């Protein structure tokens, strides 16, 4: 019994009932959100969440978001039970690319490697592989998909250096880096002005925070989504 | 999803002492379109500033080019304050000649 | 060559009326614009090469933009974005056609590289896909992108040949900056060029140096041309910046 | 020109 919203009333899924165990689940987890459409239902926990088509077909993933550092191999997960083809696509910044395909495998990116399993593998991750991965699955009567958002991350490298102080926060990704300047008691300093955003060929960003130096120690304390704790540098 | 602006402050031509030029603040990549952009002359807002209206990139981002005629002085400096929603603190991007 | 049309409705609570702003681009340059907040609720020319069109053109175009305002989110500070257009090579033949949507700048439903199917990048958007592919919106859009988008782009290219095919060569410099005693940065500039597409690649001793090279994305200038630079960090040492633009008979090689 | 049809 899962609470759900049907497209524009409110209903529930066991009221509509059809027995699952004819077509096996990859797992069962029972705050969650749910939406039924004309029938296919999307189940969305904060962790993993399947896509279920009425049961006759379902598509399963154990995580809808994945934060992976660059270079690391991504075992993006996707699975289904019940086939014509399995395609993995990438959508990011308005650009739709093919990543992999299977019929009767064709890895568009050279290293792509794929109760059935479709857990595609991305070795040697690059910034250009960030985005929304759609594990489209085709079937003689269904074409259900599954969304995996692969947030590629890159830790910065802060090089505090020089009456102007400059810390080159290079190689970070994604863009939202917050730079806090601490002076020493380590009191924060206002008035730091960023430079123009720069990029490397790999897609990682380089930026520099400039702060005027007055007499005394300083610390370019850089926090980022890829960091458990805010790293930095001091001179 | 909100995306941090990519802000560039530069000139139409390489800066020459006293030679007329235009200060471009190419603020791109930002989302949503609600954004406050000011061109700063020695820390204070320039009054006579023109700007191309909201432009729409393929990336689903918006970009704006605020320009103003200036003469690049050696003893005076320029910047570009940006106050997008993703910016918990308004970001002032320095104008280095390069 | 590419002509794009953008349509965005920035929603407003309290104000009641979403701000519908429409723009058209040819080769990244704006030529038409509509804005609900403008003084006159009519679309205007923003380029001198399209003011020549007759009054039937504008009134014909203005009525079509009004219809798109009502149906901007028909099947979909909430921002809803729309885009469509076509790409063309020097043959003046169809390369690639787009028709895309975004919900708060996240990809929502986009037309594939083949102008036949849609890529729903949001799980909320899959009913939109199920609706459109049942309505055959792809086929009706394939006729416009392959037929109509290119034809007027050809006419616009003829009308603005002094503008769109300007093919200005980059006014190129080489700038050297000493960041430290043991290393320095070599920056090669591409100024006042057109189109915006340019390649600046660094090589050491004749082999590529991508791993230690930074750059900046192409910058629109106030003139109407573009700017760009790419910089490498050298441990002092002679490196070469290769500049490749349409306006150059031969790619350039720069040295400090 | 704009797409025209709906």
């Amino acid at each position: 019994v899962l609470d759900c919203f049907l497209v524009r009333a409110r209903a529930s899924l066991v009221l509509a009932q059809d027995d699952p165990p004819i077509i096996f689940e990859a797992s069962v987890d029972l705050e969650v959100t749910c939406e039924i459409f004309r029938f296919m239902a999307n189940v969305q926990v904060s962790g993993g969440g399947p896509s279920i088509s009425l049961v006759e077909f379902q598509v399963m993933t154990q995580t809808q978001s994945l934060s992976f550092l660059l270079g690391s191999s991504a075992s993006l997960d996707c699975g289904f039970s019940m086939l014509i083809s399995v395609e993995w696509r990438l959508q990011h910044l308005g650009r739709g690319q093919l990543v992999y395909s299977w019929t009767a495998g064709q890895a568009v990116r050279k290293g792509a490697t794929l109760a059935r399993d479709a857990s595609l593998t991305l070795p040697g991750l690059t910034i250009q592989d960030e985005g929304t991965y759609i594990c489209q699955i085709t079937t003689s009567l269904y074409q259900a998909q599954q969304i995996i958002q692969l947030n590629i991350q890159a830790s910065p490298k802060v090089r505090l250096s020089l009456p102007t102080l400059i810390c080159d926060i290079a190689g970070y990704y994604p863009l939202d880096v917050v730079v806090t300047w601490t002076r020493e008691s380590p009191a924060q300093v206002s008035g730091a002005s960023f430079s123009s955003l720069r990029q490397s060929v790999a897609g990682t960003y380089s930026i520099s925070s400039s702060l005027t130096a007055e007499p005394a120690t300083y610390t370019c304390q850089v926090t980022h989504i890829s960091l458990e704790e805010p790293l930095g540098a001091s001179t | 999803i909100q995306r941090t602006p990519k802000i560039q402050v530069y000139s139409r031509h390489p800066a020459e002492n006293g030679k007329s030029n235009f200060l471009n603040c190419y603020v791109s990549g930002f989302c949503p379109s609600d954004i406050e952009v000011d061109l700063l002359k020695n820390g204070e807002r320039i009054e006579k500033v023109e700007h191309s209206d909201l432009s729409f990139s393929k990336d689903w981002s918006f970009y704006l080019l605020y320009y103003t005629e200036f003469t690049p002085t050696e003893k005076d400096e320029y910047a570009c304050r940006v106050n997008h929603v993703t910016l918990s603190q308004p970001k002032i991007v320095k104008w280095d000649r390069d | 060559h590419s002509m794009r049309y953008f349509f965005t409705s920035v929603s407003r609570p309290g104000r009641g009326e979403p701000r519908f702003i429409a723009v058209g681009y040819v080769d990244d340059t704006q030529f038409v614009r509509f804005d609900s907040d403008a003084a006159s609720q009519r679309m205007e020319p923003r380029a001198p090469w399209i003011e020549q069109e007759g009054p039937e053109y504008w009134d014909g175009e203005t009525r079509k933009v009004k219809a798109h305002s009502q149906t901007h989110r028909v099947d979909l500070s909430h921002t809803v974005q729309r885009m469509y257009g076509c790409d063309v090579g020097s043959d003046w033949r169809f390369l690639r056609g787009y028709h895309q949507y975004a919900y708060d700048c996240k990809d929502y439903i986009a037309l594939k590289e083949d102008l036949r199917s849609w890529t729903a990048a949001d799980m909320a958007a899959q009913t939109t896909k199920h609706k459109w592919e049942a309505a055959h919106v792809a086929e009706q859009l394939r006729a416009y992108l392959e037929g109509t988008c290119v034809e007027w782009l050809r006419r616009y290219l003829e009308n603005g040949k002094e503008t769109l095919q300007r093919t200005d060569a980059p006014k190129t410099h080489m700038t050297h900056h000493a960041v430290s005693d043991h290393e320095a940065t070599l920056r090669c500039w591409a100024l006042s060029f057109y189109p915006a597409e340019i390649t600046l690649t660094w090589q050491r001793d004749g082999e590529d140096q991508t791993q230690d090279t930074e750059l900046v994305e192409t910058r629109p200038a106030g003139d109407g041309t573009f700017q760009k630079w790419a910089a490498v960090v050298v441990p002092s040492q002679r490196y070469t910046c290769h500049v490749q633009h349409e306006g150059l008979p031969k790619p350039l090689t720069l040295r400090w | 020109k704009i797409l025209g049809f709906v």
